[PDB]
RNA sequence: GCCAGAACCAGCCCUACUGCAUUAUCCUGUCGGGGGUCAAAAUCCGGCGGGCAAGAAGUGCAAGAAGGGUCUUGGU
RNA sequence: UUAGGGAUAUGUGGCGUCAAAACUUAUGGGCUCAUUCUCGAUACGUAAAGGGUGUUGGUGGAUAUCCACCGGCCCCGAAAAUGGAUGACGCUUAAGCCCAAUUAGUGAUUGCCCAUUAUUCCUUUGGUAAGGGCGGAAACAAAGGAGAAAGUGUAGCCCUUCCGAUGU
RNA sequence: AUCGAAUCGCCACCUACAAGACUGGAGCUUGCUCCCUCGAAGGCGCCAAGUAUAUUCAUGAUCACAAGACA
């Protein structure tokens, strides 16, 4: 279900100079524009973004509106609010594409030589367990025929 | 066009391999009709092959109506000497997307002739189309994101079975047939793709364990 | 001092031991290791080794080699002039195999050091849908 | 009898595919002397900058075997293939395409849509 | 006296790296009078106490002696 | 505003396709719905009086509701003889109308596309053209080379420099 | 059988389907709280059949259509 534009509700950045960043509504101007803060980055000092630019995420500290810049630092700290979501997986996308984009070419054969493995490892464990349960195409086919043939 | 047999002589004295061009083809179930028309338009002129799918579910927008008159008004269109040399109108919804793809292109050179014969254009989802790859979309084209939702749209197949094209439940039984087919599909080999997710989840930690924190840095876990 | 065999106006990046991308040429796509410059601002000369690749050592010039961030901290014999490479020799043959197993010498002892060998053994090829021009390298 | 997939080890591919997208015009008409490089992936004015000076070449064949190089040092290569080469000079607009000049001449108007590889070499990193 | 590639000079064309001034109808501090609220923080107005809102401002002027072009010139 | 050609940058006009450019830009604001010559849309450039309880703003009165006025877009007013035209397709989270930006409350410059224009680099040609050199400096065989004319006009005496160039 | 060619991403995991005023599931204070599958990846492929002291590669000599091309 879609999260409300209230004074605490915690935004991300779509594609500003930010582009990935989370803040925190603390006033909101009007049909389209709110006031953006987040004291625990740097970058995400209060600033007016245009809510076309915002993702609202579901977590919303109890702060009111036009907060006094140090009571909107202790209303996260109490909420953990930036802790619980970085812990999310939507989160683990944003700190992923930052590796990609920072990636030497040696660590971009680091990810080549990780995802062959486990892709070795998962089509030999399937193997091993169409064997018994007959499900892939090379297994349906073969049981269906040699207990006719 | 079957090919002849100096087309199949030769792919018996080469042992010619199934060969199949880098086709895309686009699912065009709500999409805006000359938004649509545009981006192919370009892609065909860039040397894009593409098959187009599903016609029949283009929308223009306004009332059906509206747009129903703007074509009987191109229907009132024709030469007066001899209608058999005039402008010829085309019913089909597969076959109004060509016109309006072919007139955004430079239709009377070679150029814009070798890109319109680029284009295929069916309706519903024919059974050479069906498993031939995963169609594609056009998401700057999709209703959804380009017709404000309160404003009536129009969808191409209704509108073009009440100026003539006689086919539209020729299309609605054969692609509630193909839907009835696919989910059988689909329900099938769900046990082989809840097969292989967990043989993905299970072959981890069965690879070792320091190309596991390089596949949870970059997030591919 | 531009006369000099020691002027050099090559890029930071082509140091030697950084692992390289070849390019062009025979052995496109490979991962060689950059061993010297060659005097009057001559051409790179990389070996790969054999060993790992099939590249042997060769020259190749600067505008041909992606240069990586990735060393192997080679400290190795240099004894190739600008003339083993004029008009297999078994002095090249043999000049090969002094640097190369000198090459494996310094592979293993680097730290991630079999990470890197098989780093050398791989071959880059462009994909169908990435873009190089937004890499760090 | 198992799950062996395919793997791709043939060689490899150093160039990016781009489309000969035209030539530089107006409505007034075309200027031949420099033509037009759509490149995948490359979609943003600062991602064709990246390509600026790279070399550029137009594959296709003719229908004599006329003379190429490495004629005598390599007879393998010997082919009905012909290439035209240029170089990415500037970028072209904001959505990443290039313009390009081939060495000496123009590139052919029949190369209007079709296949154009643009190279990683003369490289700069 | 043919075709390519790189190198290095010079010239010319690009783009990186920024200083000097200016803030005040402004910043901050508390007591009012005002507001709304479950209570009250804010918007707002006013006393005199301090001030530097300091990659701080999209405000005035900028002189910061390069990395890339040159099948955009000549040369070795 | 125009010698024969390049490179860069513009102007008028543009950036959905035709058709180069916003691969349909913004991390700008509003307004608009129109059902048989089919809303609208690049000046010059070839429908009015009047009407609307369509929508969106304003002004002045009165007791959450009425009253008089004024504006924007849209509709009505609005009927012709080949089939027909914002140039065509189309567009309606505009690709329309009015404002505004330039990669966006981030930290200051110029988003980019097109000329017989501009700047600059070559070559030609003509000047109310402007300067220099022209007493062979020495020296040099074959088995570093040739030229050097006191000149309107040449295959121009040779160099350097500057400006102009279309036309019945 | 002329024929040398231009093309350069494979899949019996995509290759089913709607939706965007919603589309993980529920609560009731209907905009907030709560649950795990955390709601922003179709898988592979990119040179040992798989991350481990394994063994060819030159002389095709410094770019040239990749001189390869059954993945
Ligand atoms: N149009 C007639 C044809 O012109 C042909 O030549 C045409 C082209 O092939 C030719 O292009 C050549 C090209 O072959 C070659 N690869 C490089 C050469 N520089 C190009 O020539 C071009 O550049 C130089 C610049 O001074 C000029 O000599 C030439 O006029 C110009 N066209 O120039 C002509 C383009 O109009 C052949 N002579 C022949 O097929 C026939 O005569
Ligand atoms: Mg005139
Ligand atoms: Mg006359």
């Amino acid at each position: 279900k879609s999260h409300y534009i209230c004074a605490g509700r915690l935004v991300r950045i779509l594609r500003g100079p930010r582009q990935d960043r989370v803040g925190v509504i603390v006033d909101i101007v009007d049909a389209n524009r709110v006031l953006v803060e987040n004291p625990e980055d740097a970058k995400m000092w209060r600033h007016v973004q245009n809510l076309k630019n915002v993702e609202p995420l579901k977590y919303c500290v109890s702060v009111s509106r036009n907060c006094s810049a140090k009571a909107l630092k202790d209303a996260l700290a109490s909420s953990k609010a930036l802790e619980k979501y970085a812990k999310t997986r939507t989160a683990a996308r944003v700190e992923a594409k930052k590796a990609c984009a920072a990636s030497t070419d040696f660590e971009r054969y680091q990810l080549r030589v990780a995802r062959r493995s486990r892709a070795h490892w998962a089509r030999k464990v399937f193997d091993e367990k169409d064997a018994k349960t007959p499900v892939s195409w090379h297994k349906v086919a073969l049981k269906k025929m040699q207990k006719k043939a | 066009a079957f090919p002849s047999r100096k087309d199949a002589s030769r792919a018996q004295r080469k042992s010619a391999k199934k060969h199949r061009p880098e086709i895309i083809v686009i699912d065009l179930k709500d999409h805006v009709l000359g938004r649509a028309a545009a981006v192919v338009a370009k892609q065909l002129l860039l040397g894009k092959k593409i098959t187009v799918v599903r016609c029949e579910q283009l929308n223009i927008a306004g009332t059906e109506i509206r747009n129903k008159i703007k074509y009987l008004q191109y229907l009132r269109k024709r030469k007066l000497t001899n209608p058999t040399k005039g402008p010829f109108h085309h019913r089909a919804p597969s076959d109004v997307f060509v016109r309006t793809v072919r007139s955004m292109l430079p239709r009377y050179t070679k150029r814009g002739m070798k890109a319109l014969n680029s284009l295929v254009a069916y309706e519903g989802i024919p059974p050479n189309v069906v498993r031939t790859g995963g169609r594609v979309v056009i998401p700057r084209a999709q209703r959804h994101v380009c017709y404000r939702s309160e404003r009536p749209y129009t969808v191409l197949g209704n509108m073009c079975k009440h100026v003539g094209w006689k086919y539209s439940d020729v299309v609605a039984n054969l692609e509630k047939a193909r839907v009835e087919k696919a989910s059988r599909h689909h329900e099938k080999q769900a046990k082989l793709r809840e097969a292989w997710k967990a043989a993905r989840k299970e072959a981890l930690a069965k690879m070792p364990k320091h190309n596991v924190e390089v596949l949870k840095k970059f997030g591919y876990a | 001092s531009r006369k000099s065999p020691e002027y050099t106006t090559l890029r930071k990046s082509c140091a030697p031991g950084v692992i390289a991308i070849i390019l062009a040429g025979r052995f496109r796509g490979r991962r060689a290791v950059i061993l010297k410059q060659l005097p009057h601002n001559g051409p790179l000369v990389v070996s790969g080794p054999m060993k790992y690749n099939g590249v042997p050592i060769r020259r190749i010039d600067s505008r041909y080699v992606i240069a990586t961030s990735t060393k192997v901290d080679i400290s190795s014999v240099d004894t190739a002039p600008i003339t083993p490479e004029v008009f297999v020799s078994d002095a090249r043959a043999q000049l090969q195999k002094k640097i190369d197993a000198a090459l494996i010498a310094a592979i293993k002892k680097d730290a991630q050091g079999k990470e890197k060998a098989g780093y050398l053994r791989s071959v880059f090829t462009v994909k169908p849908g990435d873009a190089p021009h937004r890499w760090n390298w | 009898k198992t799950s062996r997939v395919n793997r791709n080890r043939k060689a490899p591919r150093l160039y990016m595919k781009g489309t000969l997208a035209g030539y530089t015009r107006g409505l007034h008409g075309q200027t031949k002397q420099t033509a037009l490089v759509r490149v995948e992936n490359v979609n943003t004015r600062e991602d064709a900058t990246w390509y600026v000076g790279k070399r550029v070449c137009y594959v296709y064949h003719g229908k004599k075997v006329k003379r190429c190089v490495r004629w005598s040092k390599a007879p393998a290569r010997r082919s009905t293939t012909r290439a035209l080469w240029g170089r990415v000079t500037r970028p072209h607009g904001n959505a990443g395409m290039m313009r390009v000049k081939f060495n000496g001449a123009s590139v052919p108007a029949s190369a209007i849509g079709r296949r154009i590889r643009v190279y990683l070499y003369p490289s700069q990193i």
